[PDB]
């Protein structure tokens, strides 16, 4: 988390995200393989 | 664009280095009371 508070995402720190539906301040990445990213 | 890029135009747009100078000041000028995000609890 620390992008807007607490997640329960276990994948953290992916290098890019593209622009997503749904999303927060910082887009998750996908969760499809979930993943903050940035 | 870099600091010299007015040359002889004193534009303070110059990106400090984001945000720029008048972004700042304007910015500041003004109040905002919205609490800071990530510190609210």
């Amino acid at each position: 988390g620390c992008v807007l508070g607490l997640v329960n995402s276990s994948l953290f720190v992916e290098d890019c995200k593209l622009p997503l539906g749904q999303s927060l301040c910082a887009l998750p990445d996908t969760p499809s393989t979930m993943r903050l990213a940035s | 664009i870099i600091p010299g890029f007015g040359g002889d135009f004193n534009l303070t747009l110059l990106e400090p280095v984001a945000r720029s100078a008048i972004e700042d000041l304007l910015f500041d000028k003004v109040t905002i009371a919205d609490p800071g995000y990530m510190q609210g609890y």
